[PDB]
């Protein structure tokens, strides 16, 4: 069987049943992969000056490594074993009834104040004649910060006092899950788990993963070092 | 219809009086955006962006495109005129052309030369049959590797005519020499003649074939270009 | 004019050997963009201390101010340029000026967090209860931003 | 429609370019991202790749982003074609008596023409410069 | 145009442009595509192109009427123009190869830096590589620079006070200024979009944002002054990216008389020398290159030896080879005498025409030792004696190819019609190359024969 | 759903069929739009 | 193998009385306690 024309049948397919599924689904992304179930190698991410914790190290493997090994050819799919970061709004309930507000007041407040808009132009087509003034409009932009996220204001009470989300929630950068913890040689670590495309050639993979990590080191932050604690291409090379 | 969209309810005051979408707005029928203002001449235009179908011929799809234009001409309103800004087909048109023109002219050159030298009618239609046969034969070579008549493969042509056409005449020549200068018969004469050439000739093929062959395994854009120059010579050559 | 513009230019890219030659050439130094910034406007804003310092001694509006009220002490303050605004308060920079919605360099630079800015603009004598059109203080951005060092300095 | 360069690649550009994994033959990805609300992404593929399932291969993964993408751009589209520069011929259409707009002939050139010329013997896609008409509705703040 | 220019300035510029082709190359140009808005560099109301398209090439006679000439006048012509950049130029051949010479670098965001610190970085590689202009030619940025921006703070405290939702703020700002496309109708039979956007003369300066009004919960309606607060900034109206991070594609083009893999390394020794998390690549013919340069030797290799081996099978003999692989200059140095004299260029035509003259003069090199050799071997004559007579023999058919082939590609060389270019590029280079090949090869070819056999009895 | 052939034909059927041109190989395209609101487009292929 | 699970279940009326509605309650149970993607936001340059 060819795998690329099987993936377009299972997806054309998929692509039927999407909309009827539940939307917290459709946002956390559904995949379909053509992949072999074993892995080709474990690139590990070790922190030698122990200046990142297990979790710096799986943010900066989930932001600048994954994608890019992710795209390499051959590549089916890639497990981070550990979790990008999200800005975790870590809600109380104590803090939250004492003000009259429930999760429903936080989720509305973050979707309002942390919102990108397109706002237009300032002299924008069709313009009037003799229009001088051409700009964008910049009205709100996503939040960058745990500052920001706490300075979202959710209510303003009576006597005139503002409740921010810093009030009624601890505010963090932390894990879309977490679940995965690694360890290299008992020390803090994250990683990926590359499985090998349907059809694709392990060597020729493992190569190109190699060559687009060699792209990557020279801006690792201070401490940060790539170890090889599984690959089953060294073996294939040298019994040949 | 502008008319309906106008009347559309946007709310009923308390007297009575209907506040329609006509009343905050100036409906009308206009573009989806306004960034672009094309103009040919002074005069407001617009346009079809035309592009060639895989293995689809240039020149055909030109005439067809043009005579289904003139089935539309009838039905235009006042003022609407067709033009032609862009159009690759008249330039290709003259392209083929002048190259069918010089692989004629040249045929028609060695008649002359080789009636110059030789001096016998007999002696100048056999390169005038060998060379069209061979021209001819390399179109359905050019069919075998699924290539097109195009600037590249035409102009490879014309580089390989010095090739093809001194096949032809280094056979005629040694043939009418080896009878001047030993005085056999044309059919004993063309043995001894072709006795001399038969195993250089074949060697000349497995030369100019590792001059041309390693033109077609450059890689890239660049590479695509000499691989239309190469698959036509080595097959011309091959055939000649 | 022609080098009004060349001016403007050469002043946002910190061109400096560009602006003594246009500075030379009697290039407009109160030349103006569409939105009303000044080359003392560009310089301020990109952080390029040395044209700052050649455009006020070239006689340029040390409050000249953008379509939109601003000055260049605004700019300066918000993107905590700290040796330009020191510059242009020595230049006589109008230290409580204010743009068009009451924000004064004093609210931009709490907002930003600029400490050693802050307490520039306090020295030549910042209005420290100054209210935007909302009516904010400085010292209501620093509670709000929940900047504990801000908030300390504006207590007075 | 109204975004600025950073809105377009802070909603669309970047989330995009994050799904366009377990793609064969890619060798480099670029895009551009501006205030006319465009997002353009190029996918360049190794020579000998089939085309078709390059594209296919990009759309899918395309088709599993778009829920991640803003309602707006969801609403309007993001179209997945082969990159072509070279066209066959360029036809353009005028009005000669001042009675058309621009706007008034691409709407002609959608309804009566483009179809016609797609449907043409050798012609492999056709591409309208202008767009068909829209219910344009000019708002008035102080009537509003 | 300058950044922040408007629709009507250049369409104004678009004008004189149009105007200018209508009267000054009145003889030459059929027409004028004025396309305001739209430019190869980015999108924008401050950028726009002419897309001249000329009479028939009999109608446009001698070098004074084509596209080169037209071009130089036009952009000398255009030079005046205030607050303009507008030069014309001609097509190339094939759309996607770009240039010769030219390259294609991606200046890359590698640790998260942002835009302005990637746009120094860029400004410091840029102004390196200008301090090099013996290397390096028009080093620029493919992209846009920064522009004025109304940055506008929606106030979250007095829009909860006054009762005004967020979401008909927002919506009322980009359905106004922006636009909203809203939904479908159906137009004489045909699916189109439906618009709600400002009438333009409430959405032009920062005064008509006041004149916008929301309703509160209470009923009362409330105009944008009151819960917004806007200021002038600087941001990208072009941001690019390339393989998932933050980039600035700069072009350029190796210095007259070096090559283009010259200028590359001293962008590479450049780019090391920027600041921490500023990484590099190259993309499109740059790219390209830089792989298909690495398979040249490889090929030209595997062709030099096969062709050695196949002669040396044909001859039964490691040396005699030699004297027909020696003819290869003979022909290559008419070819560069004819190109270079004529002002042509070293293009795939030429290149393409080379491999054929070598293999037309190798061919009659190849029988001239091939009769020589056998002479020797089957009539036991000597070396001079079987030269000699082997030359003799050869001289007419070598004459003839010659004469036909050189008269044959004669129509080329002189062709100044549609498609001069190419012919021009395939005529010369061979025709000059094919009258050394046929006068060396018949004086040199024997030289090649008796010196190998001598050196090697 | 619930719409009539006429509003499936400008809506959907035409839309896509605008479309489908220039596909390698396509021999013929026969579509149907139904009161049902089902839409049916069939392209057959040149043979082999 | 099946495990304990903690069952609960939102009595419709007792909601009704109070004038509470079921997707606060389905909002407030789900976010606490499984946790809720709200939206997107940029850290250091990438969308997170
Ligand atoms: C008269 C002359 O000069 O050559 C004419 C004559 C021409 C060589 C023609 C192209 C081509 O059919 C030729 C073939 C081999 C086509 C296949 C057969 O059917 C042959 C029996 C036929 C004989 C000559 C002919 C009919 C010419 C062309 C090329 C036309 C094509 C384009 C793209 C403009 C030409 O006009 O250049
Ligand atoms: C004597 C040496 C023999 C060897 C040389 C053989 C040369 C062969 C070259 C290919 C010629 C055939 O190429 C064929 O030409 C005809 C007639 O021009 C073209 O015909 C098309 O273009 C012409 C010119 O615009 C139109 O008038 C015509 O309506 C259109 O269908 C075909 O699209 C093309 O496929
Ligand atoms: C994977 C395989 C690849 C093989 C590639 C090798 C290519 C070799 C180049 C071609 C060489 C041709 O080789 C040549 O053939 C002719 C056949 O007519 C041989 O035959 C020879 O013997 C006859 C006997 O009557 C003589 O009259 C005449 O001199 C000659 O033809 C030559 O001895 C040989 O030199
Ligand atoms: C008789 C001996 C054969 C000599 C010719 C072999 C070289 C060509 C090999 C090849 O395939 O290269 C293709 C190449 C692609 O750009 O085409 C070319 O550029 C033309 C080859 C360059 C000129 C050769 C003469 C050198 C004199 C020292
Ligand atoms: C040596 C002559 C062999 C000719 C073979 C022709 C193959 C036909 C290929 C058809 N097609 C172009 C559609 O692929
Ligand atoms: C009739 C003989 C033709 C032989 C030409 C050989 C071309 C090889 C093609 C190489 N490549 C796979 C890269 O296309
Ligand atoms: C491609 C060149 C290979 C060189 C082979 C040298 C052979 C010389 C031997 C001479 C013996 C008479
Ligand atoms: C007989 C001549 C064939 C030459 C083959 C060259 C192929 C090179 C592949 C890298
Ligand atoms: C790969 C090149 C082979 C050439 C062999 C030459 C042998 C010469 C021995 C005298
Ligand atoms: C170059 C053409 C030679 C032919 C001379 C005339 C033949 C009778
Ligand atoms: C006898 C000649 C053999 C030719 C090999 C290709």
């Amino acid at each position: 069987t060819d795998a690329d024309i099987a993936q377009v049948q299972v997806q054309n397919k998929l692509q039927l049943a999407m909309p009827l599924l539940p939307q917290e689904v459709q946002q956390q992304g559904v995949s379909v992969e053509k992949s072999s179930s074993s892995f080709l190698m474990v690139v590990g991410v070790i922190n030698t000056d122990g200046t990142m914790t297990q979790e710096d190290i799986s943010d900066y493997v989930a932001a600048n490594m994954k994608d890019a090994i992710s795209r390499t050819s051959g590549v089916g799919d890639v497990q981070l074993f550990g979790s990008q970061y999200a800005m975790r709004i870590w809600m109380n309930p104590n803090e939250l009834n004492k003000f009259q507000l429930t999760p429903v007041d936080v989720i509305t407040a973050i979707k309002a104040q942390n919102a990108q808009v397109a706002a237009g132009q300032l002299g924008g087509t069709p313009p009037v004649k003799g229009q001088q003034l051409n700009a964008s409009i910049i009205a709100q932009t996503r939040l960058t910060s745990t500052e920001e996220f706490g300075k979202i204001l959710l209510k303003v009470n009576q006597d005139g006092s503002r409740v921010l989300l810093r009030d009624v929630a601890k505010i963090e950068l932390g894990g879309e899950n977490y679940d995965i913890i690694a360890e290299f040689n008992g020390q803090p670590a994250s990683g990926l788990g590359i499985k090998l495309a349907t059809g694709a050639n392990a060597l020729d993979t493992a190569a190109a993963i190699r060559a687009e990590l060699a792209k990557m080191e020279p801006f690792f932050p201070s401490g940060l070092k790539i170890v090889y604690p599984y690959d089953t291409t060294p073996f294939v090379k040298i019994s040949i | 219809s502008t008319e309906e969209f106008g009347k559309i309810l946007l709310k009923v005051n308390q007297d009575g009086s209907r506040v329609l979408l006509r009343d905050v707005a100036k409906i009308e029928l206009g573009g989806e955006n306004y960034d672009i203002i094309a103009e040919f001449n002074g005069q407001p235009a617009s346009g079809l962006g035309i592009k060639l179908a895989t293995g689809a011929n240039a020149l055909d799809t030109a005439a067809a495109i043009r005579a289904e234009l003139a089935k539309m001409e009838p039905f235009f309103p006042s003022g609407l005129k067709i033009v032609y800004p862009y159009d690759t087909t008249p330039f290709v048109k003259i392209s083929i052309h002048e190259v069918v023109k010089t692989l004629v002219e040249a045929i028609i050159l060695v008649f002359l030369v080789m009636y110059l030298f030789l001096q016998n009618f007999r002696a100048t239609l056999i390169p005038t049959i060998a060379v069209p046969v061979v021209l001819l034969g390399t179109f359905a070579v050019l069919a075998a590797f699924g290539f097109s008549i195009n600037t590249l493969t035409m102009f490879g042509m014309v580089l390989a005519i010095g090739l093809l056409v001194d096949d032809a005449i280094v056979v005629v020549e040694n043939v009418e020499r080896v009878m001047a200068e030993e005085g056999l018969p044309p059919k004993e004469a063309t043995r001894k003649s072709m006795g001399q050439i038969q195993g250089a000739l074949v060697g000349i093929a497995m030369v100019l074939s590792a001059v041309f062959v390693p033109m077609a395994f450059f890689g890239g854009s660049t590479g695509a270009i000499y691989r239309q120059f190469s698959i036509t010579i080595v097959s011309a050559m091959a055939l000649s | 004019s022609d080098l009004g513009k060349k001016l403007l230019e050469a002043a946002r890219a910190g061109r400096d050997d560009e602006v003594r030659i246009l500075m030379a050439n009697g290039a407009d130094v109160n030349a103006a963009d569409v939105v009303g910034w000044t080359p003392l406007h560009l310089a301020a804003y990109w952080g390029h201390l040395e044209i700052v310092e050649v455009l006020l001694k070239n006689g340029a509006d040390v409050n000249a101010y953008d379509t939109l009220g601003s000055t260049p002490l605004h700019l300066a303050a918000h993107f905590g340029h700290l040796e330009i605004v020191e510059v242009l308060l020595k230049n006589g920079a109008d230290v409580n000026a204010k743009d068009d919605n009451g924000i004064t360099p004093l609210h931009l630079a709490a907002n930003r967090g600029h400490l050693e800015i802050v307490e520039v603009l306090l020295k030549y004598g910042a209005d420290v209860n100054a209210q935007d059109k909302f009516g904010k203080t400085a010292f209501d951005i620093s509670i709000n931003n929940g900047n504990e060092d801000l908030a300390e300095i504006l207590q007075k | 429609p109204g975004a600025d360069a950073k809105t377009v690649q802070d909603t669309v550009t970047q989330v995009i370019e994050q799904n366009m994994n377990g793609i064969d033959n890619l060798m480099y990805m670029s895009s551009n991202s501006d205030s006319t609300g465009t997002v353009q992404i190029t996918l360049t593929f190794e020579s000998g790749t089939d085309a078709d399932i390059a594209q296919v291969q990009v759309q899918n993964k395309l088709q599993l982003a778009m829920p991640l993408l803003p309602q707006e751009v969801q609403q309007q589209g993001v179209s997945v074609e082969k990159s072509s520069s070279s066209f066959l011929m360029v036809v353009g259409v005028i009005n000669t008596d001042g009675t058309m707009t621009q706007e008034d002939i691409s709407d002609y050139v959608a309804a009566n023409m483009k179809d016609a010329i797609s449907r043409t013997s050798g012609v492999g896609d056709v591409q309208l410069f202008g767009s068909q008409y829209a219910m344009r509705i000019w708002m008035n703040p102080n009537e509003l | 145009l300058p950044a922040g220019a408007t629709q009507e300035r250049t369409q104004k510029v678009l004008n004189e442009v149009t105007h200018y082709y209508l009267t000054k190359e009145k003889n030459n140009v059929e027409s004028v595509f004025a396309v305001n808005g739209f430019g190869f560099a980015g999108r924008g109301q401050n950028t726009g192109i002419a897309f001249v398209s000329l009479k028939d090439w009999a109608d446009r006679p001698g070098e004074e009427n084509k596209v080169e000439a037209i071009t130089m006048r036009a952009t000398r012509a255009f030079s005046q123009i205030k607050d303009a950049m507008v030069f014309a130029f001609n097509l190339p051949a094939i759309v996607e190869l770009g240039t010769a010479t030219g390259f294609d670098f991606e200046l890359i965001d590698q640790a998260g830096l942002g835009h302005e610190k990637l746009t120094q970085a860029r400004n410091q590689l840029l102004a390196e590589a200008a301090k090099h202009p013996d290397m390096l030619t028009s080093v620029r940025p493919n992209g846009l620079e920064d522009t004025p921006q109304f940055k506008i703070d929606i106030d979250q405290e007095k829009a909860q006070a006054l009762g005004v939702s967020i979401n008909d703020i927002n919506t009322t700002l980009g359905a106004a200024w922006g636009g909203s496309y809203v939904n479908d109708f159906i137009d004489r039979g045909r699916v189109k979009k439906v618009y709600v956007m400002s009438e333009a003369k409430y959405r032009m300066l920062p005064d008509d944002i006041g004149d916008w009004y929301v309703r509160a919960a209470d009923g009362q309606m409330v105009p944008f002054s009151a819960f917004s607060s806007s200021r002038w900034e600087y941001g990208s109206p072009r941001l690019e990216r390339y393989n998932g991070l933050p980039s600035m594609e700069i072009l350029g083009q190796a210095a007259p008389g070096k090559s283009t893999g010259e200028a590359m390394e001293l962008m590479e020794q450049l780019a090391s020398k920027l600041p921490t998390g500023v990484g590099y690549d190259w993309t499109g013919m740059s790219y390209q290159e830089r792989l298909s340069g690495n398979q040249a030797p490889s090929l030209y290799a595997i062709s030099l030896i096969v062709v050695f081996l196949c002669l040396a099978a044909l001859y039964e003999s490691w040396s005699i080879p030699f004297s027909v692989m020696l003819v290869v200059p003979l022909g290559v140095i008419g070819a560069l005498l004819a190109a270079t004299f004529r002002g042509l260029t070293n293009d795939v035509y030429f290149q393409v025409g080379l491999l054929t003259t070598i293999g037309l003069s190798a061919k009659n090199a190849i029988l001239i030792v091939e009769f020589a050799k056998d002479l020797m071997d089957k009539e036991g004559k000597g070396l001079i004696e079987a030269t000699l007579d082997a030359v003799r023999m050869r001289l007419r058919p070598i004459l003839m190819t010659s004469l036909a082939f050189i008269l044959g590609v004669m129509p080329l060389v002189i062709s100044t019609g549609a498609g001069s270019g190419a012919q021009n590029a395939v005529g010369t280079g061979v025709m000059g190359g094919m009258v050394t090949a046929t006068v060396l090869a018949i004086f040199f070819v024997p030289v090649f024969f008796v010196v190998v056999r001598r050196r090697f009895s």
